[PDB]
């Protein structure tokens, strides 16, 4: 039809923007995990 | 703590199910080999990276560019030579582009191992490599051999000519292209001598080959060859190899030699030019195949004005015209177009009179002809002759064959030329004009094909917006109200229906003084049809502005308001007012 | 009774809004990275 | 470069979303990490001190990470740098980020060397205390009882004044916080100061004029009893405790019965037994009713925690009565709160004792109108039960459980089904099987239909508590003849405690006595039966195995199946889909 069809659209969409959603999260997960290895690197380079 | 040793945190990075969370970390392998430091990143880091990597494209190819940058994170250059292991499995890998990626982060740390340590361990790389069992290895070792030799001792300088030399004698044929390909690389560090005595042999092999893709390649390192050597010894050596590479049987390598040809003629100077090379331009450019004419055919002006100055003009007439004047009726819609685009720059090459005598005809022929891009092409290039023979000699030269394909009987040429009309009006300029075309333009609006006057009033249109509402009103305005009233009374018609689309580019007091009175004049007439489009007719105008003249449209709009004029009269004055 | 298209696009800006804050945020933990990266050098020279 | 640690931070700031600059705070450490410490003194603390003003969120966060900059700015021989930027966090209006300012000055507090202790620490707190605006004095209050024991006599007198100045502001805002902090701060305090200052500050904010303060000092007096020697207690905290226990704000008299327990066994038995008992008994009859709620709700601890010479006395003279007159008191949560806790009475009055007064009173409580006080009265009946031995306990049950079980109303007999499987698991099963569960059969031939669902479900419950063997022998006989019955309804409803029972009595039972007298209802004239029949089979069916299944089940589904009555072929072939095809 004509309402149908652009709902698949928009499930279509969401179904994308989750899939990239995940990744992004768990990219930044190894971010905050290299300035930590930073972080102590930097605490033992003091020492 | 423990898990934040980043060797730990590298793995831990690299368990993950994603690739571009794992492409993202070897992207970043700077930040961990920095926070390891310059001691634990040989101590651990470079060995992980050597052996156990297994992984797609997308993730060696970044391994290879970020092993190409560790130099200063490895300890500098005292160390450099530990970034080898690594990057020499990458370069025997099945991927080509991580090869060629791995090859050339090789050769950027080539230059950072000082002579003693680059013969102790970087050219036994390129030994193991060009001496590998399957041929990728061979591939990237001809990659490997340019940057290392200068540098080091006259020994090895010796040996690595060998195992060039071997790689070139190699069985695959994938090998032998590759040394092929970087035959002038390496020359161009060689001592003349040697080149000489080793390169110039190994070029005629190549050039001798069973294979076409490596003769193709071998003609292709001949242009640094012939600017390696001195222009006597280059005839006898060069140009036996470079003669049967013109008449090789694979078009392959005579459209590399006619590619590469302008470049050629610059790298063996002017007098072999002279001598053997201008004739295998001729047979070159009566080829069999046509891919390779097209390609020698745009090497005609690069080649021309290069020449020696003195026999230049002889050579040009004598030798290269004939040529031409059988090319601009090829049979092939590329060569011709081709030979169109750069064939106007022989122009000023040749002086104003040998282009009239000698080069007019050609051109003139070619602007006759039907493929659109020879036409263009033409025309594109036409101030290259209007600064050479004046605007007079040329409009006057060409006005015949303007005339002569808009008198055409086929319809479809004459529309071919209503769409040229206006760029060939940019380039002809306002003057030299008039003349018979306007009478051309006026011809047109009289034709039989519709088509044709269709594109004709929408060609005055966009022929009044080059050139103005005063040239408009002094010049078109007057042929196109003079049509107006005639016995055949579909030109009233047409004359009404180029008036509508003129009105679009002058300003309300050109358009309302000398558009209105004969339109409504004309709309007097007793045909319902000519005064059912002036109803059509007033209405699109209306939109420009006429206010104060507006209302005096509306009242005799009311006198004309047989049913289809009636029609269009009145859902004019609706949307009108 | 297609509220679910009115819903299915709240959803829709939802999630390109996180996508821009969470990539905008990206850059703030690179910058931070490279941050840490400089000190550390400076720390390691002397 | 632009890489500079307070370049970025500055970037980080200016960012508009609020989530990030919310997460650049969260993470300030690693700013000032890559500072290092000289340039972390040096250059950030001042940038955080003088100016940053955002939302309450980020403010906070900062509160938050100032606690934990002591090793960022060089141990604790520099950890006063810290004090600035706080003090004017201790100075914003918002309450939480003022509380989490004072909570990082307390924590750091104990990483002050005493010198700094008086030479930074000591004037910040003077600061805060004398500020125009009332939240540095709220503030204030709570940084006493940190630094008073590390600095030296004339700072422990300036400070004990300021403290005094604080307690009798002028605002009230002030005044609540100072009680607040009473107790934490007398708990620091040389025995000799707690009667001379603390014990005047805590007469005169307890009978402060608003009610708040008051019932603040109330609460930081249990804090105070346990700080004076036993005589010494009642000259001092009793005059207050008395005047509290008959305060106007019915907050303040709350405050007193609730923290009860805590006051005997911090006042000392004797004069609990003086004071606490009358006042108890005068919080007993208070207008009021939370009042009277609290109250009873602590009995069972006061009187376990009282003079063990006299409880039996005193519990007899004074308190039963009193709960005499709780039992039929107007409010329901005070009724439902007394009956919670009358049960630990009676390992108190022993056997003799409980059996005289208490069950009287648990009887009453028993035949209260509500789903709370008669289900809190059966809630918890062990301790009772071993005090007075089951006989006596059932001997005093049955004629109550009886005249509601077949009580005239529609309400009442339904109200005890609930809780008939907890009075039976805990109270014995010899018990239940002599009258009990003639009760629990009657239920099940009700006129109203409510009464007859509880009681099937009720039923499970009962196999759940006393076994497979037990149903197999009160059960199952009075049920299959329940089939026997003219009335359709009680034949559908051994169908219905059938199936409850299917899923509790595992194979063996359900296949042997329940699966021959379920077939035999199938030829039942009444339509309703039959269906039934079907729709009981269908449940019964999982738990069968195959071979009696396809041998007994399902012959005799086919034959419902084709029964000129639409329902039964309907459930029939329903049973059918989901058991044998």
């Amino acid at each position: 039809m004509d309402w149908e069809v652009e709902r698949a659209e928009l499930q279509a969409r969401i179904a994308f923007l989750q899939g990239e959603r995940k990744g992004q999260e768990n990219l930044k997960k190894d971010l905050v995990r290299r300035i930590k290895m930073l972080e102590y690197a930097l605490k033992q380079e003091r020492a | 703590f423990d898990s934040l040793y980043p060797i730990a945190v590298l793995i831990d990075e690299l368990r993950n199910e994603d690739v571009q969370l794992r492409l993202n970390s070897i992207k970043k392998l700077s930040t961990i080999a920095l926070a390891l430091g310059v001691e634990r990143t040989r101590s651990e880091l470079l060995p992980f990276l050597t052996d156990t990597i297994y992984d797609e494209d997308e993730v060696l190819l970044a391994l290879a560019e970020q092993l190409g940058t560790f130099t200063t994170l490895v300890g500098g250059p005292e160390y450099v030579h530990c970034l080898l292991p690594p990057l020499e499995s990458l370069a025997t890998v099945e991927e080509t582009v991580v090869r060629d990626k791995a090859v050339e982060s090789l050769r950027a740390i080539s230059h950072e191992h000082s002579p003693s340590d680059l013969e102790a361990h970087f050219v036994p790389l390129v030994k193991r490599l060009a001496g590998g069992d399957w041929f990728t290895s061979r591939t990237s070792a001809c990659g490997l051999f340019s940057v290392c030799y200068p540098r080091v001792s006259s020994a090895v300088k010796a040996e690595l000519r060998q195992y060039f030399r071997n790689l070139c004698s190699d069985d695959t044929p994938m090998v032998r292209r590759a040394a092929a390909s970087k035959l002038g690389e390496f020359a161009k560090v060689l001592e003349l001598d040697n080149v000489k005595s080793e390169i110039i042999p190994m070029f005629s092999n190549l050039a001798s080959d069973e294979q076409d893709s490596v003769r193709l390649l071998a003609v292709e390192a001949c242009v640094n060859i012939a600017q390696l050597l001195p222009q006597e010894d280059l005839e006898a050596l060069v140009m036996p190899t470079l003669r049967q590479a013109a008449e090789d049987k694979s078009w392959r390598v005579r459209y590399m030699v006619a590619d590469k040809f302008t470049e050629l003629q610059k790298a063996v100077g002017p007098e072999i030019t002279k001598t053997d090379l201008v004739p295998a331009f001729q047979n070159l450019m009566k080829d069999c195949e046509a891919e390779v004419r097209a390609a020698a055919s745009h090497k005609v002006k690069e080649f021309c004005e290069n020449l020696s100055a003195d026999c230049r003009e002889n050579v040009i007439m004598s030798q290269i015209l004939p040529c031409i004047k059988e090319l601009v009726s090829d049979a092939n819609q590329h060569v011709k177009s081709a030979l169109a685009s750069v064939i106007m720059g022989l122009s000023p090459i040749l002086g104003k009179d040998n282009t009239i005598e000698h080069l007019l005809p050609l051109f003139l022929a070619q602007l006759k002809d039907e493929c659109p891009e020879v036409r263009l092409n033409i025309i594109s290039n036409l101030d290259c002759v209007n600064e050479v023979i004046g605007i007079r000699q040329l409009s006057q030269s060409l006005l015949p064959a303007i005339v002569e394909l808009a008198e055409d009987a086929k319809w479809r040429v004459r529309l071919a030329i209503i769409e040229y009309m206006p760029l060939l009006a940019g380039q002809l300029g306002v003057e030299f004009f008039d003349e018979k075309l306007n009478s051309l333009c006026m011809a047109w609006l009289v034709d039989h094909v519709y088509a044709i006057r269709e594109a004709a009033t929408s060609n005055l249109k966009k022929l009044v917006e080059k050139f103005g509402k005063e040239w408009a009103h002094a010049t078109i305005i007057p042929k196109v109200l003079a049509m107006s009233g005639d016995p055949n009374y579909l030109h009233r018609m047409t004359t009404l229906f180029c008036i509508n689309v003129l009105s679009e580019v002058c300003g309300q007091d050109i358009t309302t003084k000398h558009m209105l009175p004969t339109v409504l004049r004309m709309a007097g007439d007793p045909v319902a049809n000519v005064r059912f489009n002036v109803a059509k007719s007033l209405q699109k105008i209306g939109p420009i502005l006429d206010n104060s003249t507006l209302q005096s449209e509306v009242k005799p709009i009311l006198e004309k308001l047989d049913v289809d004029v009636k029609y269009f009269a009145q859902e004019a004055l609706t949307v009108l007012s």
